[PDB]
Formats: C-alpha cells, structure tokens, sequence
C-alpha cells in the first residue's frame, strides 16, 4: 500500500525556524510529484508548493513563493518543508500530498492528490507551557428544567493543546459536549465541558470532571456538586 | 555523462543482410539493460530512432516486393527488373556506435510523450522490430502485452493504439487457388468486440481525451474518401498487395444499426473481401509502383493484430471519431518509441 | 490565477436523498476538475478527477459532470457516512486551487435550544477573573446569537463562542458563549443576562441571574 | 485575412504553404471545422464534408512544400473561410462565389452571391457603354448596337473576377 506517513505535532515561537517531514513507501518516490496543503484552523485547503524528487524541479504558489522551501531525499524517501522564520499566521494544519502516479506522463493536466499524510499541527505562538486551570460550573435553579440538569467544568488558560476531558473516569459518556477549544487575547486556551443529567441524581450521584493536559502533564479531577 | 544525439545507428539481424541503402551486422543475441538513476525525457514521434527506422523500413519495402515501373509525382517513369520471388517481412533491431547508448523509457506510463520518465533503463541496442507495412491495422508487432495503450502525439492528435494481448486478435487472409485470380478473404478472429470497447475505454480515462464519455459515442470511423490505401486497408500476402473493404467488419465489431445503410453494406461480417492490385500508391514517397500480375495458387496468410493506426477525432462533447489511418509509419513509432539515443560523454 | 467558487456554503439533506454540489470556474478549466471529501480531524479522499473519473474504491453513488466552467457533484442515495464537507479543484492550472467546501449535514424538524447559566465558581473568583458561561444545548439549525446584557447594557468584545459539531444520533447542536470580565468589574454590577435569539424561537429568550444569589 | 474570388461552375484552387518537418500531417477544414482534406505520409485523405467529392490535391508539388486544395464545379454554397492546419499552426482563406446570370425587349443580369457578401458589378458592352449597380444590371430597351460579348467585372472589396457573356436578343 501506498503510505505519507508525516512527522508529529510542533509547536514553536515566532522567529524560529522549523522543518516538518513526510516520509513515503509503496511507491517509486522519484517518479511522481508531491506536494504540501495548508489548511488553517476552520478553513479549506491551500496547495503550498511540490517537488519531483526524480530531479528537484519545485513549484510554488505564488503566495508561499520566499516563505517556504520544499525540498526532497530520494535516498530516504522523504521530502520536507521549511521555514526560515515562523510567524503566528503560520499556525496551521499541514498535509503531504501525493500526485496522481498513472497519469500517462501529463502530470500538468492530472495534478490532483489521491494519497495523503495524516497531517501536522503546527502551532507558533509566543506563549509558554502552561497547564490549566479546572472550576466548576455546578447545576443551579438556572441550569435546570423538566427534571434534567446542567454541569460542567471551565478548563481554562492552558497551552499548547490539545486537551482531553472525561466524567467520572468514561464511565458517564451520554449527554457529554465537550466544546472545542478557543484561543483568548492572552494566547491561552479554554473550553468547557457541559453535561445534563436527571435532577433526581444530583443528591446522590457524584460527578467529577477528569481533565488530562499531557504538553505540562497535569491532570487534574475537580469534582461538581450543586451550591 | 550523456547528452541528447543525432548520429546514424547501425542495424542488426538474425538471417538476411542487405537491402538498397542499407546494410545490417550479425546479432549478438544479448537484450539485457540496466536500470539508471536518473529522469529523462522521452518522445515517440520527435525520435532519431524511430524516424531513421522509417527509413530502413522504406528501404526494405521497395526491394522485397519489386515493382516493374515507378511512377513519381514528378512525371519521371522508370522501369525495372521484376518477378515473383519477394522477400518476406524480416525483423531487425538498431545498435548504437561506440560512444553513444540507447535509453529506453521502462514505465507503463509512457503514451508517446513524457517529459520526466524516471525508470529510464540502458543498453547498447534495441528490441527487435516488426518491419511489416499497412494501414488501418498493424499485423506481427512486438509491442503487444496484457493492457491496452496509447501512443500519444505530444503536439497533434495522432495516435497508435497498442491492442491488449489478451484477446488473442489474429487476421487470416486467404486468395484460394484456382485452374478469382484477384480478390480473396481476410477473416479477422479474437475477441475483438472486446478489444474494441476496451479501446474506447482507455481513450475515455486519458488526460488528452476531452470529449464524449459515452463510449456509445465513440466510432471507429472509415475514412470517407481519398486514396484507395486509406479508404481500404491495406495489407500484403504471398507478395501480393491486398485492398479489403471493411463495412461489414466495422458493423459487427460495433454493432451497429445498418438501416440506414445501401443493401451491400448492410452486413455484420468478421470476414470481409479483399482485392488485389497490380498499381499502388507508395506510402513513404509521392508516387505509384507498377507490379506483375498476381501469382497463381493459394495464397494464405495468418497475422497477429497488434496495433490500430488512427487519429482521435472531436469538435465538441458529443461525438468521437477513432478515425482510421493509412500513416503507415506509426507502427514503427509504437515499435520503437520509447528509446533515445544519447552520446556517453 | 483561477478562483474556485463552490455553492452552496452549507447544505441540509437526509439518508436517501439525491444531492448536488457545485463549482464554479473563473476562467476555464475544461475537463479537469477534482473533487475530495474531508470528515474532521482527518486528511482529504479523493472522489473524482477530470470531471467524471471516479478514483478506485469510490461507492458507485458518487458522479461527477461539467466542463468548461461550470461543475456539480451528485450524490444519489445518501449514506450516513457521506455526511462530510466536500472541496473541488482544478488541476491543470499551476497554481492549483480548491474551492472554499461545501458542508452537508444532516436535517432534521427544527429544535429550540434549552438555555442555562453558570455564575463564576467562587474558586474562579478568588483567583482575580470571572467568567459567566451560557449554554445552548441540542437545537437545530445552527445558526443563532447570543447577546450578553449587563444591568441591560448590551456588551460587545468581551465574549467567546463555540460550537459543537453536529451530533450522530438527535443531530443537533450545542453551543457555549463565555463572557469574561475583572472580578473588579464584575462586583460593580448585579444582573447578568443571557439573550438567545434562534428560528425555533419566536421571540429571543432570556436567562438571567443576581450576582450572589 | 486572405480572400479569394471564384466563378459558379469553375475551378478553384487554394493554396497553403506546407513547410514543415517530414511525417507532420496538414490539414484543409472548413469553419464549422469538419476536415475535407488531410495528408497521412504520401497518401491523400478526404474527409466527412461531401465537398470532398469535387476537392482534390496537387500531389506534384507535395515535395515543393504545399498542400493545395483544388476544387471543381463550384457551387455558391461552397463559399465559406477554410482553414490549413498543422499542428494548431492555422492559416485561413475565405473562398466566396458568385454567378452572373442573365435572361427593344429588356436584359437584365442578375449576380448570384451567398449570404453575406457584397458585391458589386461593372459591366461593358461591346459598343464600350459601361454600366455599374449592384445585384442586377438593366437595360431596359436593348440598342442591338450590343449584341455580342459583355465583358464584366464583379467586385468585392479589394478583389475581383470577370466574366464574359454572349448576348443576341
Ligand atoms: C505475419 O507473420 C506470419 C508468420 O510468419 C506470416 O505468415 C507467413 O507468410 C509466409 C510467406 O512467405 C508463409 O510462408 C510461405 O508458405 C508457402 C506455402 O506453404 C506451404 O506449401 C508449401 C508448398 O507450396 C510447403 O513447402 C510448405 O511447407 C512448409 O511448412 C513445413 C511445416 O512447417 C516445413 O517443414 C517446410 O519446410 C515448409 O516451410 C507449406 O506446407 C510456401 O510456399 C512459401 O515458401 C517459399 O518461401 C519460403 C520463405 O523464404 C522459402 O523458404 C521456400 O523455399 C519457398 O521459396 C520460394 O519462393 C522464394 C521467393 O518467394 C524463392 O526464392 C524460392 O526459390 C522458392 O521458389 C513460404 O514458406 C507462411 O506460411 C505464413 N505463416 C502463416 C502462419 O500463415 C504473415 O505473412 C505475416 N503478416 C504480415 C502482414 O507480414
Ligand atoms: C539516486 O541519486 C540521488 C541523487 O544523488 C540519490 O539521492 C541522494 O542520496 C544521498 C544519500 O545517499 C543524500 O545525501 C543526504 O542528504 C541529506 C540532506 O542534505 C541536505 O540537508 C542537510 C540538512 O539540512 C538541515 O541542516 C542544514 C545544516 O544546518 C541546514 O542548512 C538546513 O537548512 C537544514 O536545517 C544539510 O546539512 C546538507 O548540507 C550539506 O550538504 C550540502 C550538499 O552537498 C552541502 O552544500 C552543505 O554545505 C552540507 O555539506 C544538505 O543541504 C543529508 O542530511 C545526509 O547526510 C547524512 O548522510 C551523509 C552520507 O550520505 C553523511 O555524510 C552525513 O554526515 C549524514 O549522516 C546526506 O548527505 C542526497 O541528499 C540525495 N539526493 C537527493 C536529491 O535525493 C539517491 O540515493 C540515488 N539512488 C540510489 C538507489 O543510489
Ligand atoms: C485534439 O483535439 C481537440 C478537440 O478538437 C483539440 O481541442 C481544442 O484545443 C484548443 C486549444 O488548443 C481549444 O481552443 C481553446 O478554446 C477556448 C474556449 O473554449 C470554448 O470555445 C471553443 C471554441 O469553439 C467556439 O467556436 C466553434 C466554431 O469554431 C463553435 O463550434 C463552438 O461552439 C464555439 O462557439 C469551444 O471549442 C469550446 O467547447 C469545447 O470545450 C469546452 C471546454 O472548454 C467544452 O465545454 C465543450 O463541450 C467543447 O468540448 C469552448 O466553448 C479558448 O478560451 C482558448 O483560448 C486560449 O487558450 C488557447 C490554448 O492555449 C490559446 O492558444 C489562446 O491564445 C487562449 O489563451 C482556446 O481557443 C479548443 O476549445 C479545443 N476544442 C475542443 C473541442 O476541446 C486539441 O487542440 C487537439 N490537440 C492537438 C495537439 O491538436
Ligand atoms: C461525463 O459524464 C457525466 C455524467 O457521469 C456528464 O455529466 C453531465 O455534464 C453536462 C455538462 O457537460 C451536463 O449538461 C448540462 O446539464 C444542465 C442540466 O441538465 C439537466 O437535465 C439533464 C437531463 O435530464 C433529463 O434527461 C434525463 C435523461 O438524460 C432524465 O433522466 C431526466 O429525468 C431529465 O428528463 C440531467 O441529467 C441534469 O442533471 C443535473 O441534475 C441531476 C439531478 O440531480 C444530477 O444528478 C446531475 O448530476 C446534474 O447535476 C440536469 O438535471 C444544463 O442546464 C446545462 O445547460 C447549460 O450549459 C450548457 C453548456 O454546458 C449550455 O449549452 C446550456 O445552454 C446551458 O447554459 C447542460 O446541458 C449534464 O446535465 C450532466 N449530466 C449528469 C447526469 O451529470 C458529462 O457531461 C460527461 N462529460 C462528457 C465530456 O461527455
Ligand atoms: C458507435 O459505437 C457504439 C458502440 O461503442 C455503437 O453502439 C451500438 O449501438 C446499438 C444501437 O445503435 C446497440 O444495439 C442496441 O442495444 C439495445 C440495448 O440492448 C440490451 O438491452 C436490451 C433491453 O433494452 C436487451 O433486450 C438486449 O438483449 C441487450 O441486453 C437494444 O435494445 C437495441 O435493439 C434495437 O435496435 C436494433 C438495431 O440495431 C434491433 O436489431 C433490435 O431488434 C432492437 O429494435 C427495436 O427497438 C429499436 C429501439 O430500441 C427500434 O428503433 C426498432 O424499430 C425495433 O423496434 C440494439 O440492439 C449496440 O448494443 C451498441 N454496441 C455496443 C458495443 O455498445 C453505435 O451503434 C455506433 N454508432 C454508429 C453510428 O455506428
Ligand atoms: C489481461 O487483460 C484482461 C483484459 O483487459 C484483463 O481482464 C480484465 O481484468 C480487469 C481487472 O481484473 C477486469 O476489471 C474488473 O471488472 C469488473 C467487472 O465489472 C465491470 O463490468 C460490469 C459489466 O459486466 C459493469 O456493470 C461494472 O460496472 C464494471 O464496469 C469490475 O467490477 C472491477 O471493478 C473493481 O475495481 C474498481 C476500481 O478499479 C472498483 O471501483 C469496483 O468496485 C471493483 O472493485 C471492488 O472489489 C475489489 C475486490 O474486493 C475491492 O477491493 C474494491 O474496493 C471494490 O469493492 C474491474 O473493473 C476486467 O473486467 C477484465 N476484462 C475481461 C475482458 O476479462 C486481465 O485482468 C489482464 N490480466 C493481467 C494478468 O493483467
Ligand atoms: C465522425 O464521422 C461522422 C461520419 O463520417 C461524421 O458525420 C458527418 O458529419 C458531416 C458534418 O458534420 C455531416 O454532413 C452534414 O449533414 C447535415 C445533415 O444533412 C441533411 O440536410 C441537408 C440539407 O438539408 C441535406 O442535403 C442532407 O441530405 C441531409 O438531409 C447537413 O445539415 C450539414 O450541412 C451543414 O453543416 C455543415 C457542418 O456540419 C456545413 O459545412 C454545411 O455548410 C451546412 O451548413 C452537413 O452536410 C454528415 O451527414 C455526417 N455523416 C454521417 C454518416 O453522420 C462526423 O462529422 C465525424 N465527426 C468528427 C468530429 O470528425
Ligand atoms: C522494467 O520494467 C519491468 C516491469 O516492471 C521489470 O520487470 C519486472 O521486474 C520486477 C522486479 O524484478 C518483477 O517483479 C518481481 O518478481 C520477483 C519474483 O517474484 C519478486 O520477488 C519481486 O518483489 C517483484 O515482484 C516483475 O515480474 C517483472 N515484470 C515483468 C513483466 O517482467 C523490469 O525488471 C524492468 N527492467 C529494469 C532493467 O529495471
Ligand atoms: C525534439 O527534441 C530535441 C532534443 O533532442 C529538442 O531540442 C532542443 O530544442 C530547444 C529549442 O529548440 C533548444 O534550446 C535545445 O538546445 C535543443 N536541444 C538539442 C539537444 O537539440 C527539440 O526542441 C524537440 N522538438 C520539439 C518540436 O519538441
Ligand atoms: C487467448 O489464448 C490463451 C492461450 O493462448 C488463452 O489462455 C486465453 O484464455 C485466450 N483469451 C481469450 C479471451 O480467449
Ligand atoms: C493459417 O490458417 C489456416 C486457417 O485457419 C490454416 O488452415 C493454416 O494451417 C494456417 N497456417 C498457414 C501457414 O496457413
């Protein structure tokens, strides 16, 4: 089978510099172009750049022309992309993608992608390591109606991601959402993780939030009760 | 360190040697190659090979079956000795000179035209090549395998189309003998109602074809006029050239509703009726060469069909014509076109 | 440089259904438009190339048609696993260009959100920042707002929201609008108010507290 | 663009400049780009278009480099631009046709055209009354100072042809 099998998550500061992998098999590396995609945070998809290995010849779209270079090495199978100086806007999804192999030799007219990484995070931020803060947003006579309650925890002020939230260690997974993450004016993130319950079980029912962090390997158990 | 060559090659056989210009070496039996690590660009038609290949074949064509009178566009009327006894079709392959090699494009990918072929192999000569000539059809190739592709023109819509092995394609003509000198049978057997469709559906997935994708559409298509080795197919056995009317064939291997067509062509036929003639049109050379009449006796020929000479023909999204060709020096093109000379330095 | 124009944005269909995408060329493109599916969290599938090749594996129910600039996409008997966000792209023109997607997801009758609030924990408070969290829970269709009504003073700039992904079995939505201020602001004013409006609502509703009761 | 003028039922014979590489195929079409003639090596090709039954090539000068289009008994449907083709290198002609026809008593010659020209006439007789118009040409009551041969002159833009008619009464 044919595999782009991409390095891991990266998270780095504005001015560094960075490269990220993608290492290939099942396939005569050299004989096929392969290209990068960006894709920002809840956005579509961007071709960046691609590269023939067979001989080097590159392309770059014409917005990523000086900020990126993509590179290859056949005798690994492997090509690369790299920045000189990273900036926050670089904060990104980022995909090796394959060109069509039996294109008859018309890589011009089939330039389109059927095998892909499983992509990279690329976070750059000028934020630290930090773990996050757990409180509890206990059920009220406000977060209540029809015999159900609501309940949750507010995991907040951490980086990087991501981070992961179970109750009463997954053995309460009905009626969970566990928001996805937004990134505030500090830098740092937060969510929730909300989750209705019947009103008749607040008494006797324990509910605990179990919130993991591994970046700062925190993990934290803040327990939610009413009141 | 190599660089693209333009050097005359030297050719090599297994039996016979000279014919006119040419003169060809023993063979030294040897068709290995080794794999290089490099990307080339390769190109059937744009090709020292194959257009040198076009020349030795044009060479051999006019000394193994003598005409008696040439007739060139020009007026010039030049006559000749000439019997019965012809040369059958040989095959021969080319061989580079010292300091140049033959590079061969060893992909599946390769349709005529590849600017990056990067399975490039080595070796100092080429395949053996079939040296028959025809239109239409193309009989006895070497080319032939279990797939059916396209030689491409990288700069027109002219095409050879390499028919799949797999269904065993086969043509066998046959003039019985007598005590009808001059008309005769040629029956086409395989599957070719298969090898058909599954031609009009590797033109459908090709990234050149820009029309219909109803194969329904898509017609094998005789030329409407012209010389008679266009409007024919034109084909030789015995030493004997054969014009075959091909409606009926054409009918059948497509189907098609002949209401509409005059009573004599309405037929759905795998066997169709050939004539022979004594005047040609020369396919290399403006011109007509004058032969003696046909010999007596049964004549039979059996053919693989290896190859289908035509151009890919569209205006818009509605129809397709896969029209018949009578550029005989395609053939050569598929047997060939994927070599390139270059100069070891 | 050829613009990609996909519509429409978002679309709603149920299991069964016959659905059609399209795109949209600036300058022609002829036959050589493809087509990939992207379900979150996971990496672009190619469907269709050339405008009407399905790629190997591809279920039957998936077709592709257009040429020149204009394109569509058909779906004719949607499955559960194709409800997904869908992006085309020209590939013959360096540089190459995607449309922006089009998401389809599931329909369903149109739900009102269930509305509740949580006052900061006191925990939260004792560390200098309050944040009043607001909840939608399991409405239909997305879309909605929610406006943040301090002592009746409409607030702007100092709240987040987020959104869950539409759910696998009641297909609904949930979402969360966080305002965050001082604990010194926040112990300036008492009545803090949530203000949803949303088509399953005829008029916006409110859920309000006292600060410290 | 190139024009060129013929006369209902006579012969015609358009030229292209066929210089290029050996075993480069050429092309004549018409403008709804249906092909009429075609080389394939040395062999002469004729298309779907039924004109093809009354084109033909000049094979003699094949090796001089041009690839003619000879077309007989011209009808004035055959006027239309046709195009040389080579490789998506194309060089066009535009062919228009016309017929001068005819009928004390009244002459009256009448000039067929196809749809979209604009031609114009300038005849003489053979006592040298010239006379000009456009479709048709009237004398309404004939001299007989003229019978004999009118030599005409039909015009269309920059070009023209002539025609020479032979009149009694
Ligand atoms: C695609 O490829 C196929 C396969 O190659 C081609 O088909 C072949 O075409 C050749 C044409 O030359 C056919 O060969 C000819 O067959 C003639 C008829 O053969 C039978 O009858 C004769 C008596 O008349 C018998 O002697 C034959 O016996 C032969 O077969 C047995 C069994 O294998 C052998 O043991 C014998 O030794 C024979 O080989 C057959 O029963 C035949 O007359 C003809 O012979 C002349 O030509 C050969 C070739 O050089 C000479 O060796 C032979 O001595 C004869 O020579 C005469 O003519 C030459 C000049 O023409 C003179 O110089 C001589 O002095 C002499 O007078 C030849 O063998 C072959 O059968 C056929 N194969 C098939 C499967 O059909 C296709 O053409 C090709 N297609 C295209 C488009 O190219
Ligand atoms: C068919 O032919 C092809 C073509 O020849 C052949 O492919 C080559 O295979 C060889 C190995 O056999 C490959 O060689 C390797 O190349 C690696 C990459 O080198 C580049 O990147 C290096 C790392 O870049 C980072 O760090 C640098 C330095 O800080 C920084 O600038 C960059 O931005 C980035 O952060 C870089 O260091 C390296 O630069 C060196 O080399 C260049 C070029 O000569 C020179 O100009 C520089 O001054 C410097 O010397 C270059 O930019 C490389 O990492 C790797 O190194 C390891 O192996 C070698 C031995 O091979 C050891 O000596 C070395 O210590 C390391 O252990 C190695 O050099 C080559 O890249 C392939 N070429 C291509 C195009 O793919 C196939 O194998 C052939 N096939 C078969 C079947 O034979
Ligand atoms: C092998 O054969 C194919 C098929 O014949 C042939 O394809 C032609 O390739 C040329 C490019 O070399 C294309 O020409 C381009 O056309 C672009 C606009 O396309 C639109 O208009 C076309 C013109 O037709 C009009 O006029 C005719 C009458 O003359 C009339 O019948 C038509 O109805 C129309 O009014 C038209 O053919 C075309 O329609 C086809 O294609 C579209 C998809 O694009 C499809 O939707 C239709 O169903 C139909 O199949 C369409 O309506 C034009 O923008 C472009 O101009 C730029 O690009 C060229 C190429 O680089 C530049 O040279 C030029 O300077 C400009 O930059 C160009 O003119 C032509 O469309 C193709 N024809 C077809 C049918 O696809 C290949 O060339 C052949 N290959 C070789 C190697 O010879
Ligand atoms: C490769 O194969 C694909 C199919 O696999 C094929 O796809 C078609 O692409 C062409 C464009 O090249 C489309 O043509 C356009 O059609 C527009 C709308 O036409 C409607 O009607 C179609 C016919 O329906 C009637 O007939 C069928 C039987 O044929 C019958 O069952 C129906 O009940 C009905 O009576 C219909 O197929 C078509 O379908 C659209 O909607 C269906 C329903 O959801 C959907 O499944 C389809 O996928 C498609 O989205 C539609 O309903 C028409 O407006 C448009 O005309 C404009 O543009 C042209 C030029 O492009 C102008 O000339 C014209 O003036 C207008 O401006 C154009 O006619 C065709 O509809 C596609 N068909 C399908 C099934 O997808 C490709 O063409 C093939 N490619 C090649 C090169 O052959
Ligand atoms: C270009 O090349 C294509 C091939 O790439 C070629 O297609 C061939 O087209 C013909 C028709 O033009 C096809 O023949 C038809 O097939 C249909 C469907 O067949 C199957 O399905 C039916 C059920 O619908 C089954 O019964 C059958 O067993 C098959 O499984 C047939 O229905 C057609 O039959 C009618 O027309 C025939 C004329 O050829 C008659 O002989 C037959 O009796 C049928 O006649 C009746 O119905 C007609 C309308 O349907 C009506 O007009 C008549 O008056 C009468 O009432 C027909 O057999 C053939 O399969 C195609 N071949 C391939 C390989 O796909 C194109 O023809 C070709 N184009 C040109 C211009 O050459
Ligand atoms: C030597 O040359 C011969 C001649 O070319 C060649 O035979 C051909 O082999 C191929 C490949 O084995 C055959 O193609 C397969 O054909 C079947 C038949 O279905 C078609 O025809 C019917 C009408 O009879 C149509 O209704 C139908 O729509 C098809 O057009 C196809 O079903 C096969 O498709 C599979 O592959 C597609 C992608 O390529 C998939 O989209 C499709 O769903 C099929 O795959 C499924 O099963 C797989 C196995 O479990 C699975 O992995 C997939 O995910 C999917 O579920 C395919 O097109 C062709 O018919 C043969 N032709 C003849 C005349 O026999 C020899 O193979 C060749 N030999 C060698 C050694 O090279
Ligand atoms: C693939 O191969 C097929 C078969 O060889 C080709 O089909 C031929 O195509 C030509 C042109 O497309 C066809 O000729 C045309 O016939 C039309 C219909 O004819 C009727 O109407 C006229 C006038 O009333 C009658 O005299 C006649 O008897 C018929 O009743 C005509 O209308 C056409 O004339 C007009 O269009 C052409 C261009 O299309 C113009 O040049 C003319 O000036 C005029 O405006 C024309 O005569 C022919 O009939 C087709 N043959 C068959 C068997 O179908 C395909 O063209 C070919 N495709 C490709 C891409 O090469
Ligand atoms: C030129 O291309 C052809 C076609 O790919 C190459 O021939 C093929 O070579 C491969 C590798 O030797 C053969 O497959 C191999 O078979 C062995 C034995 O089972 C297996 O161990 C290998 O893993 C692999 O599967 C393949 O059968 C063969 N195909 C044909 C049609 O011969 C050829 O080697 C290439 N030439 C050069 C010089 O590179
Ligand atoms: C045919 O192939 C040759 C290469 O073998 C091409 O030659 C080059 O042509 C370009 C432009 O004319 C020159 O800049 C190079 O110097 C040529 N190289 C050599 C080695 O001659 C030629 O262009 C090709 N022809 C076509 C029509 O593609
Ligand atoms: C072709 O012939 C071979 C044997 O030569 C046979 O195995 C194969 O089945 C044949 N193909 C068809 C389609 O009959
Ligand atoms: C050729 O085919 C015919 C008919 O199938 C057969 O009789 C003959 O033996 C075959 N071989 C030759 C050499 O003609």
């Amino acid at each position: 089978e044919v595999q782009l099998v991409q390095s891991g998550t990266e998270v780095k500061r504005p001015g560094e510099s960075l490269t990220i992998s993608c290492k290939t098999s099942g396939y005569s590396f050299s004989g096929t172009w392969i290209s990068w995609v960006r894709q920002m945070p809840g956005k579509g998809l961007e071709w960046m750049g691609s590269i023939y290995p067979g001989d080097s010849d590159t392309r770059y779209h014409p917005s990523f022309q000086g900020h990126v270079t993509i590179s290859a090495d056949r005798s690994v199978s492997t090509t690369y992309l790299q920045w000189s100086s990273l900036k926050a806007s670089d904060t990104a999804t980022y995909y090796c993608a394959r060109s069509y192999e039996d294109n008859y030799g018309y890589y011009d007219l089939f330039f389109f992608f059927d095998y892909w990484g499983q992509g990279a995070l690329v976070t750059v931020s000028s934020a630290s390591t930090k773990g996050p803060s757990v409180f509890p947003l206990a059920p009220s006579s406000k977060s209540t109606s029809g015999g159900t309650a609501a309940l949750g925890c507010l995991v907040k002020d951490y980086f990087p991601e991501p981070v992961t939230v179970s109750w009463n260690s997954g053995a309460l997974t009905s009626g969970v959402h566990t928001f996805p993450a937004v990134l505030q004016s500090s830098g740092l993130y937060s969510l929730s993780s909300v989750v209705t319950v019947p009103s008749s079980s607040l008494g006797t029912q324990t509910y605990i939030c179990n919130v993991n962090h591994k970046p700062s390997n925190t993990k934290v158990d803040k327990r939610v009760e009413p009141k | 360190a190599w660089r693209n060559a333009t050097i005359p090659l030297f050719c090599a056989t297994k039996n016979r040697d000279t014919w006119g210009t040419t003169q060809c070496l023993p063979d030294n039996g040897d068709y290995s190659e080794v794999a290089l690590n490099v990307t080339e660009s390769f190109d059937a038609w744009n090709n020292t090979v194959t257009e040198q290949a076009i020349e030795d074949v044009w060479q051999l064509f006019e000394t193994s079956i003598k005409p008696c009178v040439k007739l060139s566009g020009s007026g010039s009327v030049i006559q000749e000795s000439c019997d019965k006894h012809y040369w059958d079709a040989i095959r021969f392959r080319y061989c580079a000179p010292p300091g140049y090699a033959l590079l061969r494009c060893n992909d599946t990918n390769y349709s005529g035209f590849m600017p990056k072929c990067s399975k490039v192999v080595v070796s100092s000569c080429t395949r053996m090549m079939e040296t028959q000539t025809s239109t239409w059809f193309g009989f006895n190739g070497t080319r032939a395998e279990n797939r059916t592709y396209i030689y491409w023109h990288g700069r027109d819509n002219r095409t050879i189309i390499s028919l799949n092995k797999y269904y065993n394609l086969t043509m066998k003509c046959r003039r019985p003998g007598g005590s009808r000198p001059k008309q005769a049978w040629c029956w086409f057997g395989g599957k070719w109602k298969d090898a058909i469709k599954e031609v009009k559906q590797t033109i459908v997935k090709h990234p050149r074809y820009t029309g219909t994708n109803n194969t329904d559409k898509i017609n094998l298509t005789a030329p409407g006029g012209g010389d008679p080795e266009v409007t024919f197919m034109w084909t030789n056995c015995r030493g004997e050239f054969l014009y075959c009317k091909m409606n009926w064939f054409l009918n059948w291997v497509e189907d098609r509703n002949t209401a509409n067509q005059k009573p004599k062509e309405q037929h759905k036929r795998n066997y169709v009726p050939c004539h022979i003639r004594q005047i040609i049109n020369t396919w290399h050379k403006v011109g007509k060469n004058v032969y003696l009449p046909p010999r007596e006796g049964d004549l039979t020929c059996n053919s693989t069909v290896t190859s289908l000479i035509a151009n890919i023909d569209w205006i818009d999204g509605n129809q397709t014509n896969i029209t018949m060709s009578a550029e005989v020096a395609e053939l050569y093109r598929l047997e060939l076109g994927d070599y390139k000379l270059v100069e070891i330095t | 440089d050829i613009q990609m124009t996909q519509s429409p944005s978002s679309l709603s269909a149920s299991v069964g259904d016959r659905v059609t995408i399209t795109c949209r060329a600036s300058q022609g493109i002829s036959t050589y438009l493809a087509w990939y599916q992207q379900k979150p969290g996971k990496a672009p599938k190619l469907l269709i190339y050339k405008a009407y090749l399905l790629q190997n594996g591809v279920p039957s129910r998936f077709s592709g048609g257009g040429s020149g600039t204009d394109f569509t996409l058909t779906i004719s008997s949607l499955q559960p696993e194709d409800f997904a966000t869908y992006y085309c792209q020209q590939h013959n023109n360096n540089p190459y260009t995607f449309g922006q997607g089009t998401k389809v997801e599931i329909k369903r009758t149109v739900a009102a959100p269930s509305v509740f609030i949580f006052p900061p924990s006191d925990e939260q408070l004792k560390s200098g920042t309050a944040s009043v969290v607001c909840l939608l829970n399991n409405f239909y269709p997305r879309e909605a707002k929610v406006q943040w009504k301090v002592d009746n003073a409409l607030q702007s700039g100092n709240s987040q929201e987020s959104v869950t992904e539409q759910d696998s079995k009641d297909s609904t939505y949930s979402l969360s609008s966080t305002l965050t201020l001082s604990k010194a602001d926040y112990e300036k004013h008492k009545v803090y108010a949530c203000e949803v409006t949303h088509q399953g609502l005829s008029s916006p509703v409110t859920k309000s507290f006292n600060r410290g009761e | 663009k190139k024009v060129v003028l013929g006369k209902k039922g006579d012969t015609v014979e358009l030229t292209c400049n066929a210089s290029q590489k050996k075993n480069t195929q050429f092309h004549w079409k018409n403008s709804n780009q249906i092909k009429i003639l075609g080389i394939q090596g040395s062999f002469l090709t004729k298309g779907p278009s039924k004109l093809s039954d009354r084109a033909d090539s000049r094979k003699s000068l094949w090796d001089q480099g041009q690839f003619s289009m000879i077309i007989k008994n011209l009808k004035i449907e055959d006027s239309d631009t046709y195009i040389c083709e080579v490789e998506n290198k194309k060089e066009e002609v535009e062919l228009l046709v016309f017929g001068l026809t005819a009928n004390g008593q009244s002459l009256t010659l009448t000039l067929e055209s196809p749809p979209g020209s604009s031609p114009s006439v300038k005849c003489r007789s053979p006592g040298g009354k010239n006379i000009q118009g456009g479709r048709t040409i009237s004398v309404p009551q004939l001299e007989r100072q003229d019978s004999g041969t009118w030599t005409c002159t039909v015009s269309q833009d920059q070009k023209t042809v002539e025609f020479k008619i032979d009149i009694v009464v």
